[PDB]
């Protein structure tokens, strides 16, 4: 909510934006929309670092896991003072 | 490093080089301006850029033609 | 700053307010001084030398090869 | 007042200098322009355009500041009215495209340049032929010694009879015509710049264009074209161009940033335009030759 | 005259008085 | 470009000297030195340490044109993920010298945002390259008022 | 006996309001009679040039 | 269900030297964090805040300021040395958090029973213009 | 952070644990007016003797008058930041616990009754103390170096 981050209907269940959030946003939960039977979820979006690494590593047509920068939060801004 | 080489151009041409009098009198070459001119900021404009420029500027059609074309094309 | 201080008090014409040998000075002394030193070093501190190890010491004479100055003090 | 006794040798003077920083031979340096202390040389060309356009003393400025001070004033009100309700417009009222471009068109480049006019030829070029024409008298004086007639009849061919010589004075009566409206073209020959007989007609020929183009749009009077439908109607057939103009009616007419675009484009053009013109016809007396100007 | 009275107050005095009126205005929290 | 082209053309006409524009205008170091370096004499002696005359006002500016033009660059070139490396640390100094820990930041320093350090770095690059070609034009032309 | 001195002489300037109020207006007077009752030995603007003013070139203009 | 979290103790935290990179007045004020670890063998690691510092046997603990530090340390330890760990989140007046797993098991893999916030079941070229989204509180995305 | 020999010593503790800003145990208002002193009475020199006036017969009053306003602005710099950083009726923000763990009281000054009483201790020592340097260097004005 600091940030909003969205995962669409393409992702083909393969775990690699899960095991790139440096800070635990992402998770992954079943479906029945692919091979794979799971598509990833984003339950915990106000740790958010904004990070763009987390679809660099979405491997579809245009991407999967989108994120859009909102305002910025005392942990959003990664302050550690 | 480009200011050390620009106080090292300055400082020995005006106080330390130049030709000498057979009499023996020193005449440096810009004159002995150094200790006067170099604490103001526009000083180095006057007496070092625009003053010790003009060799290079009006080098075209000599043998220090090279030089007035790689000033520019340094540029 | 002083620098631009010297620039700023000599365009509003106070040149008695700049930072210069002839305003408000500042000598460098530390210089100064172990220029000296080595100006006088061939009379105790080394006496197998015949002279300073160079000419830009503060102190001696200056060095003339055809019309032109090969050294003398930097002051 | 000095500045007009002789234009080409008295430096404009912007305004006075007070800085405390300032040494002594600062001070002297920056007295000039036949001042008391140090001033600032006006390099805006106010000094021209005010002599061109009739000023003549320091009291026709002080007025000439109170009234824009006054409007000034006026505008400060506006700006603070149209925020209550019962004086704020609604948005049909700001989306009526048809009646703002009659005003517009009409009223403010129109009915201005009319005026404009107006004042050229009761105190502009009465000032350039001596004659000092104020709001005390101007009741009095005719611009033209037959003047209000000659127009009604439809010999208008008396106000361009005798127009100024070339041997003229530009604060004098030596010369001096009695032409109004004139077409001459060249330069006026003492200042290098354009007549001013000319600047006249010009200002009153583009204020009839304007009039008339003002009366296009329908607004509630059951005549005049609709935007709406000349942007429809131009639809090439043979479709290069697809479906044409439609459709752009609503779009400029409910994007504010579309609108903007165009303001600027044009604005952006005209200034350039301006830039050109000024440096070769210069149109202020005495503005030739100050070249720093 | 006037001009040593009103460079001062537009240089030094306005200055300061809205410097410390915005700081507190930006600073506020309600 | 532009304004380059109108001053030159017509300081050599004002001067009844049009041949100089029209045979130094075809090769470049005409323009640097025909131009540039010719034309700022009488500009960077406003003030020497001999005197100061008028345009030592215009002198002045010309370098405070060149300063700013210079701060331009420090915000173009270096982004910003250096800067906020280096307020932590001087936010961690500042928390921990006495005398100066009673002192505490309402609101949290950080640096520029990346859109803001364009902005900024563009408004001092306009800014100093208004000036300084400001204060060349007028003082050149006045100068010789000619 | 310095707390006691100190504490009721220094009493007035100690309310943040009043203390805000009269730094401002009663600076910004002083500034002002500061400058407006000056010798003009001291600030040289403040006395005037007297002394004859350099032509321009091209004539005055 | 079966989730239960960790429950943090007090335990020894591990030998170091301190360093400038700990916690700063963001911790008595807003919050910081803990991730508690155990070892089976006094070894030696990096610290996410620069420097060396020594695990010793068993239950450790260890502080640190933001949630990017106690993950970064957490995927070392995971990775390196096959070793567990949770984190937490610490509040000024005391109330401690559980943070990590979340449900005992690492969110790389799936737990069937977790939600799905955060979700748009449409390709991403379909989203609203935002001319369909203007002076309202929604967004493209929304 | 770390415990270095600067950090903490005998010495040091000493010397930082018993001036003003730290004597957490009397009245602000006091605390404000030694502050006041030291601080008036130090910047009094190179006003008088650097100023634009040093070389008149009037240097002795051009700088008093130059630290005199000098306090003045700092007296507000400091209103600013107490009426901004204090409410009128939230207590203190200073650490209540000492280093060996003993629950001290908090500091008043950190408080806006506390601070509005210090800046009025520091404004009136402020002036003061740079009366009282004119007073030695003007009168009993032997020894010194000017
Ligand atoms: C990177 C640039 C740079 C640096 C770091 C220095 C540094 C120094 N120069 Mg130097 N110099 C430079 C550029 C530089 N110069 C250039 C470009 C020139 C122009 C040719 C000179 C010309 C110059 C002269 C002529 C002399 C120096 C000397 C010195 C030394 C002064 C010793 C002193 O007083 O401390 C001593 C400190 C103490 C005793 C107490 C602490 C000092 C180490 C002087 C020196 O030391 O001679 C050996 C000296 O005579 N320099
Ligand atoms: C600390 C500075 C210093 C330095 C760099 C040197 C340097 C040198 N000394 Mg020396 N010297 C110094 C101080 C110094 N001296 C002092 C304080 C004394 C006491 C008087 C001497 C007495 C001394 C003698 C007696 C001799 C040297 C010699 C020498 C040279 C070998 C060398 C150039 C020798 C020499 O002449 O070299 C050619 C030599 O015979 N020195
Ligand atoms: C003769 C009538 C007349 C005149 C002289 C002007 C003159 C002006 N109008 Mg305008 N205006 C007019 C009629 C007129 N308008 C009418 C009838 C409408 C309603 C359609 C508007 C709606 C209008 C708007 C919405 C705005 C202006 C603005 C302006 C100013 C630019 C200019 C002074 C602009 C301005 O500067 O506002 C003060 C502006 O934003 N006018
Ligand atoms: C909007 C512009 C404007 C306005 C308000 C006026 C207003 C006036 N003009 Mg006028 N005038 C104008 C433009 C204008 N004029 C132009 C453009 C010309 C050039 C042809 C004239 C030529 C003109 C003459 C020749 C005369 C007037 C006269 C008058 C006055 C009486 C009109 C009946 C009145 C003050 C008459 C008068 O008595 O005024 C002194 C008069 O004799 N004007
Ligand atoms: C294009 C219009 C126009 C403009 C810009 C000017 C400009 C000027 N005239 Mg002028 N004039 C004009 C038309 C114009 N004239 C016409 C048509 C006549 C013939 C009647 C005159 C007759 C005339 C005389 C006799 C004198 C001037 C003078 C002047 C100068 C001083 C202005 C002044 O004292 O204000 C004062 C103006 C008034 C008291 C009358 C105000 C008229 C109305 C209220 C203006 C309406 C503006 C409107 C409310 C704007 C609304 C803004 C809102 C949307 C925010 C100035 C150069 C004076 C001069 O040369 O030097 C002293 C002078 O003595 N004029
Ligand atoms: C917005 C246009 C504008 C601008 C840019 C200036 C600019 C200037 N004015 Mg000025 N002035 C203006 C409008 C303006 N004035 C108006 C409308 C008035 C009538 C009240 C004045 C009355 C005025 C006086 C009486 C003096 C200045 C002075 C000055 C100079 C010092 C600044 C100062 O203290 O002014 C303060 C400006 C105001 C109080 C007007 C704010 C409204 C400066 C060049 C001083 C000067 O000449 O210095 C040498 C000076 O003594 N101005
Ligand atoms: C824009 C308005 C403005 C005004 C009116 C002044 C006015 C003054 N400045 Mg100043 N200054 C300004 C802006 C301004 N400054 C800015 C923006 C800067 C930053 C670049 C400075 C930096 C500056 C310095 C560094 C110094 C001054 C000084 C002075 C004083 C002139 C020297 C003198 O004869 O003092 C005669 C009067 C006194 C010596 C006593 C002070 C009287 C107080 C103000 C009452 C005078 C009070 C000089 C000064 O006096 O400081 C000691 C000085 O050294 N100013
Ligand atoms: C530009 C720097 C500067 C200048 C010119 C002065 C000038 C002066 N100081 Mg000063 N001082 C300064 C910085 C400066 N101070 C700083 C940074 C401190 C640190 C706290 C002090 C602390 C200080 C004390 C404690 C005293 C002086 C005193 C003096 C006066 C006597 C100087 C002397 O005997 O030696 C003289 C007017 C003495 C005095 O009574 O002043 C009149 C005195 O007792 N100074
Ligand atoms: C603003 C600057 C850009 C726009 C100004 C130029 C407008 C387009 C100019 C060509 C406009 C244009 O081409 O349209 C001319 C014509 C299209 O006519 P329209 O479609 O408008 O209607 C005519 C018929 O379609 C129906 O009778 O095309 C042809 O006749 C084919 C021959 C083209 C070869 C001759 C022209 C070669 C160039
Ligand atoms: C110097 C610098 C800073 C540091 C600048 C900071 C921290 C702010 C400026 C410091 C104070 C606010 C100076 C302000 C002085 C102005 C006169 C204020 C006018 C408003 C950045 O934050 C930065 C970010 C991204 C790219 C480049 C840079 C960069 O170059
Ligand atoms: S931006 Fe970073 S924190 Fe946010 S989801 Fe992506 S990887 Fe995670
Ligand atoms: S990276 Fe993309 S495709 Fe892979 S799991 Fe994440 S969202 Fe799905």
């Amino acid at each position: 909510m600091s940030h909003s981050v969205k995962i669409y209907d393409t992702c083909i269940g393969c775990t690699q934006c899960v095991r790139a959030c440096p800070t635990d946003v992402l998770e992954m939960i079943p479906w029945d929309g692919c091979k794979a039977k799971q598509i990833a979820s984003a339950p915990r979006t106000e740790d958010c670092v904004g990070c763009k690494r987390c679809e660099s590593a979405c491997p579809t047509d245009f991407l999967s896991v989108r994120v859009y920068l909102g305002p910025e939060t005392t942990r959003s801004m990664a302050l550690s003072y | 490093i480009s200011v050390v080489i620009f106080h090292f151009s300055w400082k020995m041409q005006s106080d330390v080089w130049g030709t000498i009098s057979d009499q023996g009198v020193v005449t440096h070459i810009t004159g002995g301006n150094f200790a006067q001119s170099s604490i103001t900021i526009n000083g180095w404009l006057r007496d070092f850029l625009w003053a010790q420029a003009s060799q290079v500027i009006q080098s075209y059609g000599s043998s220090l033609s090279a030089y007035g074309l790689f000033f520019l094309g340094a540029h | 700053g002083l620098y631009i201080h010297n620039d700023t008090m000599s365009a509003l014409g106070r040149p008695q307010d700049m930072f210069s040998d002839t305003a408000i000075q500042l000598q460098p002394i530390f210089a100064q001084w172990v220029q000296n030193i080595h100006a006088t070093a061939p009379g105790v501190t080394a006496p197998g030398a015949t002279t300073s190890t160079s000419l830009t010491w503060g102190g001696g004479e200056l060095v003339a090869v055809g019309g032109k100055v090969a050294l003398l003090p930097i002051p | 007042e000095s500045w007009i006794q002789d234009p080409l040798h008295v430096r404009p003077i912007a305004h006075a200098i007070w800085d405390p920083h300032f040494g002594q031979p600062a001070v002297e340096a920056f007295t000039r322009g036949g001042a008391a202390g140090p001033v600032n040389i006006a390099y805006s060309g106010v000094y021209q355009w005010w002599y061109t356009i009739g000023l003549r003393t320091n009291e026709d400025l002080y007025t000439g500041a109170l009234f824009l001070l006054f409007l000034s004033t006026l505008s400060l009100i506006a700006s603070w009215l149209h925020l209550q309700p019962k004086w704020k417009p609604s948005l049909s009222w700001f989306k009526n495209a048809e009646s703002r471009l009659n005003h517009h068109l009409s009223g403010l480049f129109g009915v201005s340049s009319l005026a404009w006019t107006g004042h050229l030829v009761h105190v502009a070029i009465p000032a350039s032929r001596g004659e000092y024409v104020r709001w005390n008298n101007f009741l009095d004086v005719l611009p033209y010694p037959q003047g209000l007639g000659p127009l009604l009849t439809g010999q208008w061919n008396l106000y361009a009879q005798n127009p100024d010589s070339s041997n003229h004075l530009f604060g004098t009566a030596q010369g001096a015509g009695t032409a109004i409206l004139t077409l001459l073209g060249g330069f006026h020959p003492q200042t290098q710049s354009l007549w001013l007989t000319d600047m006249a007609h010009h200002h009153l020929a583009i204020a009839f264009i304007f009039l008339i183009a003002g009366h296009m749009y329908r607004t509630n009077f059951g005549i005049g074209h609709s935007i709406k439908d000349l942007l429809e109607a131009h639809t090439p057939p043979g479709g290069r161009l697809g479906r044409g103009h439609k459709g752009l009616y609503d779009t400029i007419n409910n994007s504010i940033h579309f609108q903007l675009g165009l303001a600027l484009a044009s604005l952006g053009v005209i200034t350039s335009l301006v830039a050109q013109h000024m440096y070769s016809l210069p149109p202020y007396a005495f503005i030739a030759q100050d070249f720093t100007t | 005259n006037l001009p040593s009275i009103f460079v001062p107050l537009v240089g030094l005095v306005f200055p300061a008085i809205a410097m410390t009126s915005l700081f507190l205005y930006v600073q506020k929290k309600k | 470009w532009v304004t380059f082209y109108w001053h030159w053309k017509h300081i050599t006409l004002w001067q009844g000297n049009v041949s100089q524009f029209n045979e130094s205008s075809t090769y470049l170091m005409g323009w640097l030195r025909d131009y540039l370096w010719l034309n700022s004499s009488q500009l960077i002696n406003g003030y020497n340490p001999f005197g100061m005359n008028s345009l030592s006002v215009w002198a002045w500016m010309f370098l405070f044109g060149h300063l700013v033009w210079a701060t331009g660059f420090m915000f173009l070139i270096s982004w910003r993920g250096y800067w906020q490396e280096l307020i932590e640390t001087l936010a961690w100094a500042h928390e921990r010298t006495p005398l100066a820990n009673l002192i505490r930041w309402r609101d949290k320093p950080v640096a520029l945002s990346i859109v803001q350090a364009r902005l900024v770095g563009l408004a001092h690059f306009s800014v100093g390259y208004i000036f300084t070609y400001a204060a060349f034009l007028i003082a050149s032309t006045s100068g010789k008022f000619g | 006996l310095q707390s006691k001195f100190f504490n009721t002489f220094a009493a007035p300037f100690t309310k943040r309001g009043l203390l805000l109020k009269f730094l401002l207006i009663g600076g910004g007077s002083l500034v002002a009679y500061v400058s407006a009752s000056a010798s003009p030995d001291l600030l040289p603007i403040k006395k005037g040039p007297q002394l004859p003013p350099t032509p321009g070139p091209r004539g005055k203009i | 269900g079966f989730v239960p979290p960790q429950l943090d103790p007090s335990t020894p935290s591990p030998i170091f030297g301190g360093s400038t990179g700990g916690l700063l007045r963001k911790a008595q004020v807003e919050e910081f964090y803990v991730i508690t670890w155990t070892s089976p063998k006094e070894q030696v690691f990096e610290m996410p805040t620069g420097g060396a510092a020594i695990m010793r046997e068993g239950p450790n603990l260890l502080k640190l300021a933001r949630k990017e530090q106690c993950l970064a340390l957490g995927n070392r330890l995971r990775s390196k040395y096959k070793i567990a760990y949770q984190f937490y989140r610490v509040f000024p007046n005391g109330e401690v958090q559980y943070l990590h797993p979340k449900d005992g098991v690492y969110p790389e893999k799936v737990n069937a029973g977790r939600q799905g916030v955060g979700q748009n079941f449409r390709s991403i070229g379909k989203n609203v213009s935002p001319i369909e989204v203007k002076f309202t509180g929604k967004n493209s995305f929304d | 952070s770390l415990e270095t020999p600067v950090t903490s010593s005998p010495l040091v503790a000493w010397y930082l644990s018993n001036l003003p800003a730290y004597r957490t145990a009397v009245s602000p208002l006091l605390r404000g007016i030694e502050v006041g002193l030291a601080h008036g009475y130090l910047l009094v020199g190179p006003f008088a003797l650097t100023g634009p006036l040093r070389n008149t017969p009037v240097h002795g009053q051009a700088g008093t008058l130059g630290a005199i306003g000098l306090v003045s602005i700092l007296s507000v710099c400091l209103t600013m930041y107490g009426v901004a950083s204090f409410n009128e009726g939230e207590p203190s923000t200073a650490p209540v616990l000492t280093l060996t763990g003993r629950k001290k009281e908090a500091d008043k000054l950190q408080t806006a009754e506390g601070w509005s009483q210090f800046t009025g201790g520091f404004f009136f020592g402020g002036v003061s103390g740079a009366v009282w340097a004119y007073f030695l260097l003007y009168v009993l004005d032997l020894p010194y170096f000017f």
